[PDB]
């Protein structure tokens, strides 16, 4: 979700959001932004990282238990 | 007897339309115009295919009926006639 | 010239972030030549960080 | 105007590589060529519908002409159940002596392939019997062909060319397909049912050369003149009738008995004469709604401009709607579109419930892949539908003309309509996911009795209101006593209560619990769908963000690093988005339906009944269990005729791994790579004696995408088919 | 009873269940020695299970076909505690917090620099709004009627 | 009868290479 | 080669020209604001589509704007 699309796709629903928002006089002092490309980049990367090695962590782990 | 049906239903709608609903069909069509395309009549826009056909609707009536008008009265009629003996052909009830 | 420094306008141009927002009037300029004279501040900034602009008379109405 | 895109000189222009691609890409869009006007605008459409009319007619043509030649269909139409269908034959100097071997199916003397297309009920079911009515038909759509071409061809000309004025000639165009393309054809595919199928499906040869002096009632046109309508219903098939023979029929050629046929377990054929006659009866009348040259009938600006509501509540109504609709294409493309893409899943759902051809139910592969590859088609459609829409919003809008109508309106308050989807998908998502984890997490922990079970009253009531007699409900046609139940069971009742009330077909299956989560995640799909598709279609003209959209065009790449940075913010990127989730969807509801089949198939029931509540219940009885065959095709043992869904499996996966590079990736590298690869073929000896034309250069940003998306759809595609033929032809059950 | 269902204690695939799990913990307590604090814990796990289905069973709940139990939020008077009961609760819980925030942010709309207030919570302040939360339908209510809830 | 024997290389192979050949000249032509 | 356009919004302060790479803007003398400059583009043909002008302008929407257009060597940036 965040390796393959853009932040101006989310500021502009994240624009909506907030009109929503105001229209309850619940808006916030510090205005919500979209993550900045660097940093949906990065977390892009942390997430596949994280998910691949937890993956193979736990079939190895799992197979090697039981059967060894 | 499907004749005396038949002739029943297409003259009773032809005498409704003659006789008691003309009036207010001719002035729905006078202020309904003909269909318009950027402010102009498709004939006047440029197409030459639908030209009204002035001469077929002139008619000798005292009062304008023509044969478009008898077509669509009769078949009126025609569809009423047949669906009314269909009905009384079978004997469903329910 | 136009609003008074200190007072409260209405903002009606469409492009600007702070459409249809309140702002604070800065200062006027008495240039008869200046298409835009009228000064306005702001409480929240733009997607760019800035939190001024500048305006014509009639794209602002007093409130 | 010198270069291979003659319609674009700018693109004729520079001198690197995206020429061609850019050439490739824009040569249907006839808006952006130069010196375009509308007429050339027109005249272009309409050659190219002729074109791909033309095509379609010599594909069918082709189909036919291999069937008869390469077919089996003589040997298939005395055996149904114990014949496998053949498409064509197979010839390749790649094979080798064990693959010609285990592919020698079926009565031929050499490799086939087994059509799952089914055809070949279909073609039975009409009335053909022998390869030569195959040939004639071969030969008729090739006839037609051509002809298409010659029109198309002749309609090009300058002397046969149509102006403007024709082609905005609403009305009369309403009026001839209502009457002249709908119901005529109908008509005549009823009198085709009512000469040939019928007759054919009791033993009666009729054909070109005897059809004439035969009489498909003894009556004639006797009673359909008199009024006695009744004398075609009075002998109906009997239940014992055998399809394609003369034991235990009849005499009527239009019922309404309702059911399915006993033996074939489908539709009989008379109903589908009498379903003909009666649609066709309705669009003939229905065609005459609106005005021509004759001085009679409705106006549509006028019907638009009198629905404006008293009170103000909807503004100005439909005041100026006409012009916007006529003088806009893209508006009447989404509309098609969207209308095409509604009737296609309704095909889709329906002719799995209520199939029509003879020997279909016990083809079990036939239908899993023809439900899939409609309910794609439509879903492919529908995503059209909003980009087109998207399309016009940015073009042919003009804003001064469409004052405080029901569009204007609409541009007004895009906020609340965004927010309220956000808020549905944000719902539908949070309680379905948290469902399922929490049965997940309880089943691990190893007490089942701690699920979270919810039943679906609303659709068993509903199923039992239409009929079904599995829950406890009694209400409507369920009752013995109600006026429906008595109203209708004089006529239909009798047979749609023992078709519905039965438990091997498919009609108005059992739910329990699993499909009530299932119905849920079909929702979120949808709605995120939507709100991703409207989104980008409304926030075309501009936002906050950028306030100026309507001057970049419909597609650009991006606006910079300025202002935080701006990527993904057109509405064709909008479009891009809303595929993925498009292909999840219908994902998942073909998972969903291929999953119910085959356990129902199978045997059991409880199977699914009691694995689909949670996710390692689909992760482990759906897709491992179901693999075993499918990817041992080939083993070092050897092989068997299951190897090129095994092939074709991986070419899939190897497809959709391969898409991740262009939708990773970015341009920036690659272009310094090429940087590096053009000097060192400039500096290197016996090889800077070539040199080249274009200069080399990467792929732009929007190329990228586009090539990623498709890279994505292709490998999706192509994997999911794979494992459902193979899946469901291993165990054929 | 409804939609075809087994009460929940008349079935017999609930008691089947309910054997094969203390079949299956007891399998394991045999391993151990009687005294050790392994058997206590099995003990405890057993009596666990067996007090779970026993109060299943007398609150009237309802098994399905393979024996599990199914919820109804139809709207039945049998099934008010199914979930009609719980969420109201749930959604008296959730107003609380959502009144709780809004109150917050106004009560710091006055000052000139709302966004150290938003970062760095104040504790006097938020504790006095919190414990108005409780009757926030009352006050919500009010507000509604005298237009005060929407900004114009 | 033989016919594939004779119509799959012509497709497969024979016209391939000429709408190439063509393609690439109409392409570069100037 | 792109198209650079100046809007009347501008306030002259010649940040536009000084971010740009390619010397693509200058200023000329002007009388409809303060500082009495606007900005103009000449030499159009040299643009490389950076839109590094548009990043460094403060107004509410940007005085200057770049719309792609047709590609060349020059806007390209092809060193070979
Ligand atoms: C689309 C149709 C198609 C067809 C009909 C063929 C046909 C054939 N392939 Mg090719 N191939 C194709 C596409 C196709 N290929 C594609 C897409 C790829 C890429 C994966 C390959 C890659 C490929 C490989 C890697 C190999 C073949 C080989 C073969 C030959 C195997 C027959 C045999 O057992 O050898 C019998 C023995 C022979 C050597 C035949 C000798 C006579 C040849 C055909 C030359 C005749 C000369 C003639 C003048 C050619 C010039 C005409 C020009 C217009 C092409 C046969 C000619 C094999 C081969 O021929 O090895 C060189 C082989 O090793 N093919
Ligand atoms: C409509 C689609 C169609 C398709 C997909 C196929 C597909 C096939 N044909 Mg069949 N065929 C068709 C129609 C079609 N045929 C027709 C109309 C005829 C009558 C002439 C035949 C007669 C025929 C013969 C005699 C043979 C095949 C064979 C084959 C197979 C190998 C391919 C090849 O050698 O081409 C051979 C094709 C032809 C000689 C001529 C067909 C071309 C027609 C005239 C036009 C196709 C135009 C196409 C739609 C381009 C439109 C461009 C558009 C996208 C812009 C392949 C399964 C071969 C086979 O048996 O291998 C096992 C073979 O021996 N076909
Ligand atoms: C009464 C005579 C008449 C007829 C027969 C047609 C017929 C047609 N016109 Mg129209 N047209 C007419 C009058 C007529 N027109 C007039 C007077 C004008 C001037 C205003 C026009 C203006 C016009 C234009 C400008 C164009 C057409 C086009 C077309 C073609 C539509 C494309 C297509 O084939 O869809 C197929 C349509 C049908 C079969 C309808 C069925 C659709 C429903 C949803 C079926 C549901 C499916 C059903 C279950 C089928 C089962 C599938 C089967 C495999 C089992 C078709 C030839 C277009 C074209 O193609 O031109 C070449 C086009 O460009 N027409
Ligand atoms: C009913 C017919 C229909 C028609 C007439 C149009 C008409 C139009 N479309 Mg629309 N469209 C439709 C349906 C239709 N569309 C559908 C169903 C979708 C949803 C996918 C879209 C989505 C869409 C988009 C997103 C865009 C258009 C645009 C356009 C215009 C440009 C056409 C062009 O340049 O493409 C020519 C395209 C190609 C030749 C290149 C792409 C080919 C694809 C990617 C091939 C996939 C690869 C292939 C399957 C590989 C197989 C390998 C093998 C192993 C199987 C044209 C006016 C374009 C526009 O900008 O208009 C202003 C635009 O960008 N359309
Ligand atoms: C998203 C929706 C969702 C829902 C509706 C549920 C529903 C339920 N969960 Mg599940 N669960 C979920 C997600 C969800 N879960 C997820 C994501 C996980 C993984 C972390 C779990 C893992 C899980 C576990 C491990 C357990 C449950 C249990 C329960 C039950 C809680 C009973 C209870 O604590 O009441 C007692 C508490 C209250 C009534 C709270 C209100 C009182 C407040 C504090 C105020 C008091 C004063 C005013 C309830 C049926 C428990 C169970 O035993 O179910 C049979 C349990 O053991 N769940
Ligand atoms: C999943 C598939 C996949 C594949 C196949 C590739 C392929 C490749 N990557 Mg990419 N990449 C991927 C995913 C993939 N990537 C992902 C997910 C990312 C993260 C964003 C990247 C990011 C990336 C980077 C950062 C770089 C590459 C580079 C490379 C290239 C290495 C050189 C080489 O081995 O090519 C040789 C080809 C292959 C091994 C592919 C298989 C080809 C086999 C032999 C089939 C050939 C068939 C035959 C010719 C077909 C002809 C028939 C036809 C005429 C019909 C190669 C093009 C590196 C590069 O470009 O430097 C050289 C590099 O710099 N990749
Ligand atoms: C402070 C109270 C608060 C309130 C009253 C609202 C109110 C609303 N939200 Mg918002 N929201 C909040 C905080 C709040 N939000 C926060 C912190 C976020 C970021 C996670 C969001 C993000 C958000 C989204 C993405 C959406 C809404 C939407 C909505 C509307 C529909 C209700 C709903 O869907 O909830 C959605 C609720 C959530 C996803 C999580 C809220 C839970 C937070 C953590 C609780 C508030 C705690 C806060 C820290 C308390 C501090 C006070 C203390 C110091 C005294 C509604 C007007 C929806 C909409 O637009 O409707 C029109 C919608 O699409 N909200
Ligand atoms: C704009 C375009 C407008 C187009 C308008 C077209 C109008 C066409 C009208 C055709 C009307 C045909 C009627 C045929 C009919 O009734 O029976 C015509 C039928 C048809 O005859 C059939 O011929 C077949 C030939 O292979 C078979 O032999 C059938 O068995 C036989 O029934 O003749 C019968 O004997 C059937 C029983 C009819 C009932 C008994 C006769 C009662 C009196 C009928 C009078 C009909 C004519 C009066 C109305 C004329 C209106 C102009
Ligand atoms: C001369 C004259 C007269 C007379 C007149 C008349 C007598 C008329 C008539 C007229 C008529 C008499 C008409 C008619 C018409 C008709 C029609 C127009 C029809 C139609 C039909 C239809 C449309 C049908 C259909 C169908 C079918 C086909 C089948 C079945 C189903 C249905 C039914 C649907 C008078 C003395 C008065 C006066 C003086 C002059
Ligand atoms: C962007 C855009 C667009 C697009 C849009 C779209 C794409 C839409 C879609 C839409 C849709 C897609 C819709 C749908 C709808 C549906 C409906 C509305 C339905 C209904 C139904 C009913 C009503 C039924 C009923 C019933 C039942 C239930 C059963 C039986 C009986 C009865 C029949 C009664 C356009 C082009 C316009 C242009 C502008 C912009
Ligand atoms: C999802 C997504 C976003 C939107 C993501 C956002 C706004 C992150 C939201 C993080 C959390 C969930 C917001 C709330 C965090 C607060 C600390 C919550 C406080 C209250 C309690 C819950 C503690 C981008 O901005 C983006 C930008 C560029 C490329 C890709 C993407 C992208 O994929
Ligand atoms: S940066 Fe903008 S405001 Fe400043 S001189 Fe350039 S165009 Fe004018
Ligand atoms: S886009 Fe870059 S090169 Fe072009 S004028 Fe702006 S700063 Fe100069």
């Amino acid at each position: 979700m965040f390796l393959f699309s853009g932040r101006g796709y989310w500021q502009e629903l994240i624009e909506s959001i907030v009109w929503a928002h105001n229209k309850l006089k619940v808006a916030p002092a510090t205005q919500p932004r979209a993550l900045s490309i660097v940093q949906g980049r990065a977390v892009g990367v942390t997430h596949y990282l994280l998910g691949g090695i937890a993956t193979t962590w736990a079939f190895f782990l799992a197979r090697i238990i039981a059967v060894g | 007897s499907p004749s005396i049906v038949i002739s029943l239903s297409t003259g009773l709608s032809l005498f409704l339309g003659r006789f008691v609903f003309f009036n207010f069909q001719r002035e729905n069509v006078a202020k309904q115009g003909l269909p318009e395309q950027n402010g102009k009549t498709h004939f006047e826009a440029g197409d030459d295919r639908a030209k009204e056909y002035v001469s077929l609707l002139k008619s000798n009536d005292p009062i304008g009926f023509n044969i478009v008008d008898v077509l669509a009265w009769g078949s009126i009629g025609h569809i009423v006639a047949y669906y009314i003996l269909a009905t009384s052909s079978n004997g469903y009830d329910p | 010239i136009g609003p008074k420094r200190g007072s409260k306008v209405k903002i009606l141009r469409k492009e600007s972030y702070w459409y249809k927002n309140v702002g604070s009037v800065v200062a006027v300029d008495q240039d008869p030549k200046t298409r835009y004279p009228v000064v306005v501040r702001f409480a929240k900034v733009n997607y760019a960080n800035i939190s001024t602009n500048n305006y014509a008379l009639d794209e602002v109405e007093e409130v | 105007a010198l270069r291979f895109p003659r319609f674009s000189q700018g693109l004729a222009q520079d001198p690197t590589t995206r020429r061609i691609w850019f050439g490739i890409a824009t040569a249907h869009d006839f808006e952006n060529h130069d010196d375009i006007t509308e007429e050339r605008l027109y005249q272009n459409i309409f050659a190219s519908h002729f074109g791909q009319l033309a095509i379609i007619f010599l594909w069918t043509s082709g189909n036919l002409f291999h069937v008869a030649w390469q077919g089996n269909f003589e040997a298939w139409v005395q055996d149904p159940l114990h014949v496998r269908p053949i498409a064509h034959a197979i010839w390749d100097p790649h094979f080798g002596q064990p693959a010609v071997e285990a592919f020698t199916r079926g009565g031929a003397l050499g490799p086939v392939n087994i059509a799952y297309s089914g055809v070949y009920q279909w073609w039975y079911t009409i009335g053909l019997r022998t390869n030569g009515d195959l040939y004639t038909g071969a030969l008729f759509l090739l006839f037609l062909s051509a002809i298409s071409l010659i029109a198309g061809w002749l309609h090009l000309q300058p002397k046969w060319k149509p102006s403007v004025s024709w082609f905005k000639n609403a009305e009369s165009r309403l009026n001839h397909h209502l009457s002249g393309l709908f119901g005529v054809s109908s008509l005549a595919w009823t009198g085709h049912l009512v000469h040939v199928a019928i007759p054919g499906s009791r033993g009666e040869y009729v054909r070109w050369n005897n059809f004439l002096g035969v009489l498909p009632h003894p009556q004639g046109l006797g009673p359909l003149f008199t009024g006695q309508w009744n004398l075609y219903a009075q002998n109906p098939d009997s239940s014992s009738h055998l399809f394609g023979t003369s034991q235990g029929t009849g005499t009527a050629i239009l019922t309404l008995l309702g059911g399915f046929h006993p033996q074939t377990q489908s539709l009989w054929l008379t109903d589908i004469a009498h379903h003909h006659l009666a649609i066709a009866i309705l669009f003939l009348v229905a065609g005459h709604m609106y005005r021509t040259n004759f001085g009679i009938g409705h106006s549509i600006k006028d019907l638009l401009e009198a629905h404006i509501p008293p009170g103000g509540r909807l503004g100005r109504g439909h005041r100026g709607l006409y012009d916007t609709i006529n003088n806009s294409i893209h508006f009447q493309l989404g509309l098609a579109l969207a209308s095409l893409g509604v009737i296609t899943s309704l095909v889709a759902q329906h002719m799995y419930s209520l199939p029509a051809y003879a020997f279909i139910a016990q083809d079990f592969t036939t239908q899993a892949a023809l439900y899939t590859h409609h309910q794609y088609i439509a879903g492919f459609i529908m995503t059209g539908a909003f980009a087109h829409g998207a399309i016009f919003f940015i073009r042919d809008y003009n804003p001064e003309q469409n004052e405080d109508n029901v569009l204007a309106r609409m541009l007004d308050h895009k906020e609340a309509i965004i927010s309220h989807l956000s808020w549905a998908s944000l719902f539908l998502g949070f309680h379905t996911l948290g469902l399922y984890v929490h049965n997940d997490v309880m089943l691990a922990f190893g007490t089942p009795e701690k699920q979270i079970l919810i039943e679906p009253i609303f659709a068993q009531w509903i199923q039992s209101a239409h009929g079904k007699t599995s829950y406890g409900f009694d209400v409507l046609l369920s009752s013995t006593n109600s006026p429906a139940f008595n109203a209708g069971r004089s006529i239909w009742l009798p047979g749609w209560l023992n078709a519905i009330n039965e438990n091997s077909n498919s009609l108005f299956l059992t739910i329990g619990p699993g499909d009530f989560l299932v119905h849920h995640a079909i929702a979120l799909g949808l709605h995120t769908t939507t709100l991703i598709l409207v989104k980008g279609a409304l926030d075309a003209r501009g936002s906050k963000l950028m306030p100026d959209k309507k001057d970049f065009g419909y597609s650009f790449p991006c606006d910079g690093p300025g202002r935080g940075g701006t990527c993904d913010i057109s509405a064709w990127d909008a479009f891009y988005l809303a595929v993925f989730w498009m292909l999840n969807t219908i994902g998942w509801v073909t998972f969903y339906w291929h999953w119910k089949h085959i356990t129902l198939w199978q045997g059991n029931v409880s199977q699914f009944n009691e694995s689909s509540t949670y996710l390692m219940g689909w992760l482990r009885d759906y897709l491992w269990l179901n693999s075993s065959q499918l990817i041992n095709g080939y083993n070092p043992f050897g092989m068997n005729s299951l190897s090129v869904w095994a092939w074709m499996f991986l070419f899939g996966h190897l497809v959709w791994a391969t898409g991740f590079m262009f939708l990773i990736s970015w341009r920036g590298y690659w272009q310094e790579l090429i940087e590096t690869l053009a000097w060192a073929h400039e500096r290197t000896p016996l090889a800077n004696l070539i040199r080249w034309r274009d200069k080399p250069v990467a792929l732009s940003i929007v190329q990228a995408r586009l090539v990623g998306l498709a890279h994505f759809s292709v490998g999706y595609i192509f994997t999911y088919a794979a494992f459902l033929i193979a899946s469901t032809s291993g165990k054929f059950g | 009873d409804i939609s075809g269902l087994t009460p929940c204690k008349d079935s017999k695939q609930f008691a089947k269940r309910e054997k094969q799990q203390i079949k299956k913990l007891e399998s394991s307590l045999k391993l151990y020695a009687p005294e050790s604090a392994p058997a206590l814990a099995l003990n405890a796990q057993i009596e666990k299970t067996k007090r779970r289905f026993d109060n299943y069973g007398k609150y009237g709940l309802l098994c399905g076909s393979d024996g599990l139990p199914h919820l109804i939020v139809n709207g039945d008077q049998r099934h008010w505690g199914e979930f009609i009961t719980p969420g109201i609760l749930f959604l008296y819980i959730a107003g609380w917090i959502g009144w709780v925030g809004r109150s917050y942010l106004i009560a710091i709309s006055g000052e000139k620099k709302p966004a150290m207030k938003e970062i760095i919570i104040d504790v006097p302040l938020a504790s006095r709004i919190i414990f108005r939360g409780f009757i926030w339908p009352v006050a919500a209510y009010r507000e509604f009627l005298n237009g005060d809830l929407i900004a114009k | 009868n033989n016919l594939p024997s004779i119509f799959v290389p012509l497709v497969g192979l024979v016209f391939p290479a000429i709408a190439m050949a063509s393609l690439f000249l109409h392409i570069q032509k100037n | 080669s792109h198209s650079v356009k100046i809007y009347d919004t501008c306030i002259g302060c010649t940040q536009c020209v000084r971010a740009c790479p390619t010397d693509v803007l200058e200023m000329i003398p002007w009388d409809g604001c303060k500082a009495k400059q606007i900005a103009s583009a000449p030499r159009t043909e040299d643009c490389v589509g950076c839109k590094r002008c548009e990043s460094a302008c403060p107004t509410d929407f940007l005085s200057v704007r770049v719309y792609l257009w047709h590609e060349t060597t020059r806007s390209m940036g092809l060193a070979y």
